RNA sequence: CUGACUGGGGCCUGUAGAGCACUGAUAGGGCUAGGGGGCCCACCAGCCUACCAAACCCUGUCAAACUCCGAAGGGUCCCAGGUGGAGCCUGGGAGUGAGGGCGCGAGCGAUAACGUCCGCGUCCGAGCGCGGGAACAACCGAGACCGCCAGCUAAGGCCCCCAAGUCUGGGCUAAGUGGUAAAGGAUGUGGCGCCGCGAAGACAGCCAGGAGGUUGGCUUAGAAGCAGCCAUCCUUUAAAGAGUGCGUAAUAGCUCACUGGUCGAGUGGCGCCGCGCCGAAAAUGAUCGGGGCUUAAGCCCAGCGCCGAAGCUGCGGGUCUGGG
RNA sequence: CGCCUCCUAAAAGGUAACGGAGGCGCCCAAAGGUCCCCUCAGGCGGGACGGAAAUCCGCCGGAGAGCGCAAGGGUAGAAGG
RNA sequence: CGAUCAACGGAUAAAAGUUACCCCGGGGAUAACAGGCUGAUCUCCCCCGAGCGUCCACAGCGGCGGGGAGGUUUGGCACCUCGAUGUCGGCUCGUCGCAUCCUGGGGCUGAAGAAGGUCCCAAGGGUUGGGCUGUUCGCCCAUUAAAGCGGCACGCGAGCUG
RNA sequence: UCCCCCGUGCCCAUAGCGGCGUGGAACCACCCGUUCCCAUUCCGAACACGGAAGUGAAACGCGCCAGCGCCGAUGGUACUGGGCGGGCGACCGCCUGGGAGAGUAGGUCGGUGCGGGGGA
């Protein structure tokens, strides 16, 4: 009597890091995920690991364009 | 479904927009060639120049030209300078290539 | 008796029993029916009493529509064995049922017939049962 | 027949009250009004059972109106079978598509040789003028063999009245009969153990 | 206007953001009596404690 | 003044529920490749199947590792209330790193454990201080600075033990049910509902009638209503199933079903609700905490009053903190 | 016994058990950068050898295919060819 | 650049066993006895009525299934006791339960009688001596009205045995 | 400012599939050619150039039709934050606030911004 099972990976800490309205800087970690749940908008960034990351200082608007997929924009102060 | 055509029309302007710039976009009919310079931020034409407009001529290529040059002269006494070129659906050749080439002579950027 | 054919999973985490039926509580297909009054497990040999006791009631004649089905693996660890080692073996399988659904419905029968056998049906079951018979309410549906 | 009901409206009166006090909650609608309303429960069960969603209902209203219209929908209470709900369809002039009942005249052959007949459709979907509502339809199924079956296409339907539904939709069956004399080699039958659907490197 | 609440029942064994609206009315020992202006976020603290609670209203 | 908590507003989410569009499961039917089997054949094609059955379709479902959907809530930011043994920053000193009960959500276990393992909350821990719960860390009430031979309440109580109602009005229960249990069983009792059948005289009783074909058959070895089923056909009838059981070795042998006379008003069957009855066997002496309780001192519904703590009030005092 | 993916996990993050299921300890000189071009699986119909399935033509077909390997997320307006 | 330092935050550059000859420090934080919680397993009692019983479901029986009771079994758990709760069997001495082995009372019987079977009431009393084995249990011999089953820390070692 | 067309966006199927009709003056397409720029793992099909005889057959645009697709109430219910009860349990109810999914009625054969070209 065992178990083949037994193991699991740590978590990732996935998701939103900013949501719509927080201000942010440039460089701030927007949205963390696997692949592209969300797409970089206007002033954002992606890192090769689909991290979405603000270019300019400015705040955080999403955007939902239905089949198109959804966006974060930051929008300059 | 779409066409190779549409999917390379989106392919290469997707691309362009990215960049944030002015968008000179250029329509090549069997017979006449049309351009038109867009703030896709505003979703908005700013300039416009045409084979069919300036009633030109004959060989499709140089008259291209001509609108490029036309374009470009209406556009700076805009205040454009700067923009990004949209060859659309269409390779960068031929009548597109002379519509770009005489938009430069005329002084616009890129 | 009634086993699923294939499964993506060998065993289940048990859940709950709470609530009346999802679905399943009206007569759609014969003319009376045995509704579940309370929540249960059925064990697919349970179900398999039930359905053997209506055909040797009909004798020949009839038909019985079974409408739950035991999808639900049932786990077991072998006897005497301390608690941890991992999840017991598969023993059975069972039917979870809520209350107001319909288990049972039989058709082509007298109505003298098919109330009997719905009882004695239902002191296979471990739950308590109704019988009824098919309305406008049931059609409506 | 056609039946009447005693209908009544209903503004904020919470549907729990009205249902503790016998009355059963309803509303009646169709493209041109919406009204929260409500019946004597008692009242409404009686017609029902009998007109279904199969025939008229003409609805008195207090207002001193009088709205011809077909039970649309009922919503049973799960755990205690009763109804809870009751849409009424205000019918108008315009042909509607509504459930005719279908009616099984005849002894199948199949039915004589020890068979039961599956009415798999009781009623049938049609779209037909309200000042048209036949009593039914009939449906010969006295040439119907175990397991012969009957779709909707074999349907003659009554004149003004059109099928509403694929007429590749089977109606009734007949089927074998429960038999005792199958039950040894059903439980001495050996089923094999259920396959579990490979996962990883496996498929 | 303004309300009169009054603590009436104890909040002991009652989850510890019921017993912080206690502290964002004021109210500290039993059968207290605080009269409080009318506003949505003191109202909703009221509520909130609602069945710890007698209000009424005055002047 | 930034805090817990709260109000408004935006954004994020994939659970409850539900659904079946995906992945899988799924009963039945339809349609229909593929086999099994039976006709007919090896000249290779046919034909028929109450056989197993793919894909598809319809009805009807199932899922932690399914989701076309999808809440309540939750998280986060902005504005605002919020002056609290709030918050934030730097530093000094720790202790703790065996928890536990309970409620809710899961897993494990056996829809076991005073079981186990997580989550949110609580209380005990440290409130084995106080009231209720017979007694009893964690259930209900409630956060004990000190004093009072004062007052009001909380849960729980108000017949005596034992403070306060043998309080008021409506109802049920007859089991000491109350004061430990299930499938299931039942002319318990009260109350609703639905069907039959009846003064074209029903039910009970006092009284008759129950009949031919016909000891019918797929039927064996007896099978004449009364041993399997794939038979319910009729005549005479005022009635009478080719039969509800008792009966035979098979009959024959009796009643019911069903019709006639006497009375003369109800009668038979289903279902639902409330409260009870059985099912109910364990070990030192019993018992609802006890005594005892029956239009209750039990249960349900609606009241008024009181009693009742270390909670709240009154009076006096202490200490710390804030304010004069 | 470390690491990855899913579930448990109670719709933010996190979250245990000798709970339920699988994977890693590599690889690719292109399987990397960029420019340009192209679009799948599958179903039906048609076509020598040729078949359920090789290659060819037609119509339907939004993604069920592909994406080196587990799983999940993602993705043809390409991350696929 | 050299790590299956993979016990994967990696003690040394370098390491297995045995102790019934054993020892100390601790722990009821943790097993074995007993108790406790639980009752899966165990024992007993019911519901259902397929079928058996020549005929006939129910004299005696009860397929497949279903509901419980008990707390004598084997376990699960790890709650008092590891600054000690002596642990099998026997002897002795009882005492209680009743699901009764006998004796008394009774219903049904597929009860002619006698003798049985089966259920119900009943715990007052009774319930033998021997061979084997440490045995409890069990088998066996010879009898009997009968040769009951359980609880009491698997009753009883400050009562004995060992 | 209205009507048609050509570009290019936005809303992201109420915009799609299918059936029918319609348009060539203008524009767009197909079209005519493959010398030349450019091009086919073969093919001037595509991409590309030079053209202007023809045709709106294909494509596209614009209309119409609800068979499919898509959208979708109101009512009621599931579930639930918070607050209460009940059950030995599996579980069950009440108050207050929130409130689905399925389904029913019904809707839909798009709406709109900017710039060009033409017409009134
Ligand atoms: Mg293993
Ligand atoms: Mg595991
Ligand atoms: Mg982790
Ligand atoms: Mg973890
Ligand atoms: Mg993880
Ligand atoms: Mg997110
Ligand atoms: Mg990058
Ligand atoms: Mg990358
Ligand atoms: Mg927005
Ligand atoms: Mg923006
Ligand atoms: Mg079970
Ligand atoms: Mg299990
Ligand atoms: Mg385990
Ligand atoms: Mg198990
Ligand atoms: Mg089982
Ligand atoms: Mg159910
Ligand atoms: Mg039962
Ligand atoms: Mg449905
Ligand atoms: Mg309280
Ligand atoms: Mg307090
Ligand atoms: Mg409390
Ligand atoms: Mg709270
Ligand atoms: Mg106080
Ligand atoms: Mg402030
Ligand atoms: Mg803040
Ligand atoms: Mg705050
Ligand atoms: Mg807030
Ligand atoms: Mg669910
Ligand atoms: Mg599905
Ligand atoms: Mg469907
Ligand atoms: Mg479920
Ligand atoms: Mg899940
Ligand atoms: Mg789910
Ligand atoms: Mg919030
Ligand atoms: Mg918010
Ligand atoms: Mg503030
Ligand atoms: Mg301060
Ligand atoms: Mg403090
Ligand atoms: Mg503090
Ligand atoms: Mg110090
Ligand atoms: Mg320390
Ligand atoms: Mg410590
Ligand atoms: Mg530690
Ligand atoms: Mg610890
Ligand atoms: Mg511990
Ligand atoms: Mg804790
Ligand atoms: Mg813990
Ligand atoms: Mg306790
Ligand atoms: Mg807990
Ligand atoms: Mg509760
Ligand atoms: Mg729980
Ligand atoms: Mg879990
Ligand atoms: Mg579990
Ligand atoms: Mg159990
Ligand atoms: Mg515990
Ligand atoms: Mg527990
Ligand atoms: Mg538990
Ligand atoms: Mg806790
Ligand atoms: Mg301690
Ligand atoms: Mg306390
Ligand atoms: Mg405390
Ligand atoms: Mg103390
Ligand atoms: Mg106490
Ligand atoms: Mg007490
Ligand atoms: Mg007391
Ligand atoms: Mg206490
Ligand atoms: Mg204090
Ligand atoms: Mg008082
Ligand atoms: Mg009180
Ligand atoms: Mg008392
Ligand atoms: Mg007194
Ligand atoms: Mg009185
Ligand atoms: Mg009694
Ligand atoms: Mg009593
Ligand atoms: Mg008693
Ligand atoms: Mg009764
Ligand atoms: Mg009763
Ligand atoms: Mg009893
Ligand atoms: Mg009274
Ligand atoms: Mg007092
Ligand atoms: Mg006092
Ligand atoms: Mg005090
Ligand atoms: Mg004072
Ligand atoms: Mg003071
Ligand atoms: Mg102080
Ligand atoms: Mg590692
Ligand atoms: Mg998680
Ligand atoms: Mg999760
Ligand atoms: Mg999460
Ligand atoms: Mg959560
Ligand atoms: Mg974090
Ligand atoms: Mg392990
Ligand atoms: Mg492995
Ligand atoms: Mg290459
Ligand atoms: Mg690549
Ligand atoms: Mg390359
Ligand atoms: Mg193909
Ligand atoms: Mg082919
Ligand atoms: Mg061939
Ligand atoms: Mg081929
Ligand atoms: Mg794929
Ligand atoms: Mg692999
Ligand atoms: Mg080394
Ligand atoms: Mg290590
Ligand atoms: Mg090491
Ligand atoms: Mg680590
Ligand atoms: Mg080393
Ligand atoms: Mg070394
Ligand atoms: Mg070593
Ligand atoms: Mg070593
Ligand atoms: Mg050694
Ligand atoms: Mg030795
Ligand atoms: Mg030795
Ligand atoms: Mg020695
Ligand atoms: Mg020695
Ligand atoms: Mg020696
Ligand atoms: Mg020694
Ligand atoms: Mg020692
Ligand atoms: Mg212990
Ligand atoms: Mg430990
Ligand atoms: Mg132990
Ligand atoms: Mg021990
Ligand atoms: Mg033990
Ligand atoms: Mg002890
Ligand atoms: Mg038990
Ligand atoms: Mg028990
Ligand atoms: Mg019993
Ligand atoms: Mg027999
Ligand atoms: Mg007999
Ligand atoms: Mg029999
Ligand atoms: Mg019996
Ligand atoms: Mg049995
Ligand atoms: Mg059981
Ligand atoms: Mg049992
Ligand atoms: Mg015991
Ligand atoms: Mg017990
Ligand atoms: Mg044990
Ligand atoms: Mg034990
Ligand atoms: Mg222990
Ligand atoms: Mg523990
Ligand atoms: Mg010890
Ligand atoms: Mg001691
Ligand atoms: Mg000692
Ligand atoms: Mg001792
Ligand atoms: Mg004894
Ligand atoms: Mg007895
Ligand atoms: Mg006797
Ligand atoms: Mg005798
Ligand atoms: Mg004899
Ligand atoms: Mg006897
Ligand atoms: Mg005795
Ligand atoms: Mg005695
Ligand atoms: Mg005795
Ligand atoms: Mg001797
Ligand atoms: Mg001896
Ligand atoms: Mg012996
Ligand atoms: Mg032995
Ligand atoms: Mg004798
Ligand atoms: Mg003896
Ligand atoms: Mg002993
Ligand atoms: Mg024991
Ligand atoms: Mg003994
Ligand atoms: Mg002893
Ligand atoms: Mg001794
Ligand atoms: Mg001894
Ligand atoms: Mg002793
Ligand atoms: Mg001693
Ligand atoms: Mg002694
Ligand atoms: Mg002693
Ligand atoms: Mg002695
Ligand atoms: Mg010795
Ligand atoms: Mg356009
Ligand atoms: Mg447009
Ligand atoms: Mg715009
Ligand atoms: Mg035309
Ligand atoms: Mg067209
Ligand atoms: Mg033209
Ligand atoms: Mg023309
Ligand atoms: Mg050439
Ligand atoms: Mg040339
Ligand atoms: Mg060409
Ligand atoms: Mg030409
Ligand atoms: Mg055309
Ligand atoms: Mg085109
Ligand atoms: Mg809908
Ligand atoms: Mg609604
Ligand atoms: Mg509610
Ligand atoms: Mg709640
Ligand atoms: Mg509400
Ligand atoms: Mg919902
Ligand atoms: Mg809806
Ligand atoms: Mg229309
Ligand atoms: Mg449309
Ligand atoms: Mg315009």
């Amino acid at each position: 009597g065992s178990t083949r099972n037994g193991r699991d990976s740590q978590a990732k800490r996935l998701g939103v890091k900013r949501y719509e309205g927080q201000v942010v800087r440039a460089g701030n970690i927007l949205v963390r995920q696997r692949g592209t749940r969300f797409k970089p908008g206007k002033n954002v960034g992606m890192g090769r690991d689909f991290t979405l990351f603000a270019l300019v200082d400015g705040v955080v608007e999403f955007q939902d364009r239905g089949r198109l997929g959804r966006y974060v924009h930051v929008r300059p102060l | 479904r779409l066409t190779a055509y549409e999917r390379r029309k989106f392919r290469v302007r997707n691309r362009i927009k990215r960049t944030g710039r002015l968008r000179l976009s250029v329509f090549r009919s069997l017979k006449h060639i049309y351009a038109q310079i867009i703030d896709d931020e505003k979703g908005v034409t700013l300039v416009s120049a045409s084979s069919l407009a300036l009633k030109l001529k004959g060989n499709k290529t140089e008259v291209a030209r001509q609108v490029g040059r036309a374009l470009a002269e209406k556009a700076l006494a805009l205040g454009i300078k700067q923009v990004a070129f949209d060859r659309g659906p269409y390779k960068y050749h031929g009548r597109v290539k002379a519509l770009a080439e005489g938009a430069r002579e005329g002084g616009l950027e890129f | 008796m009634l086993m699923p054919r294939r499964m993506k999973y060998r065993k289940q985490q048990r859940g709950r029993l709470k609530g009346a039926t999802k679905g399943g509580d009206y007569v759609a297909f014969g003319d009376y029916g045995l509704v579940a009054l309370e929540p249960a497990w059925i064990t697919a040999q349970q179900i398999e009493a039930a359905r053997v006791a209506m055909v040797r009631h009909f004798r020949r004649g009839g038909k019985i529509f079974i409408r739950i089905f035991p999808d639900k693996p049932y786990t077991k660890k072998p006897l005497e064995v301390r608690m941890g080692k991992g999840k017991g073996n598969v023993e059975g399988y069972v039917a979870v049922v809520k209350p107001g659904r319909v288990m049972f419905e039989v058709a082509g029968v007298t109505e003298e017939q098919a109330m009997e056998a719905l009882r004695i049906a239902g002191h296979k079951l471990p739950i308590k049962t109704k019988i009824v018979r098919r309305d406008a309410y049931d059609e409506a549906q | 027949m056609e039946y009447r009901l005693k209908a009544y409206y209903r503004e904020g009166e919470k549907p729990s009250a009205l249902r503790r006090a016998g009355k059963l909650p309803g509303v009646m609608y169709n493209r041109h009004l919406n009204r929260k309303v409500y019946v004597d429960l008692v009242e409404f069960d009686k017609v029902f059972r009998q007109a279904s969603i199969h025939h008229v209902i003409v609805l008195e209203l207090p207002d001193g109106q009088s709205l011809p219209t077909l039970v649309r929908q009922v919503n049973l209470d799960k755990r205690r079978r009763r109804p809870e709900h009751v849409d009424f369809f205000v019918l108008s002039d315009e042909p509607v598509e509504m459930y005719v009942p279908l009616r099984f005249v005849g002894t199948p052959a199949g039915v004589r040789a020890g068979g039961v007949l599956q009415e798999i459709h009781r009623d049938i979907l049609v779209k037909v003028s309200p000042r048209n509502i036949p009593e039914f339809i009939e449906v010969d199924v006295s040439g119907l063999e175990i397991g012969d079956s009957l779709h909707a296409s074999d349907l003659k339907l009554p004149p003004g009245v059109e099928l509403a539904v694929s007429p590749e939709e089977t109606i009734a069956a007949v089927v074998p009969p429960e038999d005792v004399e199958k039950l040894a080699e059903e439980a001495a039958a050996e089923v094999a153990e259920p396959e579990v659907i490979k996962k990883g490197k496996e498929e | 206007p303004r309300l009169k609440v009054k603590l009436v029942k104890s909040p002991i064994g009652y989850p510890k953001d019921q017993k912080a609206a206690l502290k964002a009315l004021g109210l500290r020992r039993l059968q207290q009596e605080r009269v409080l202006e009318d506003t949505p976020a003191i109202r909703g603290n009221v509520e909130k404690v609602a069945h710890l609670v007698r209000v009424e209203v005055v002047e």
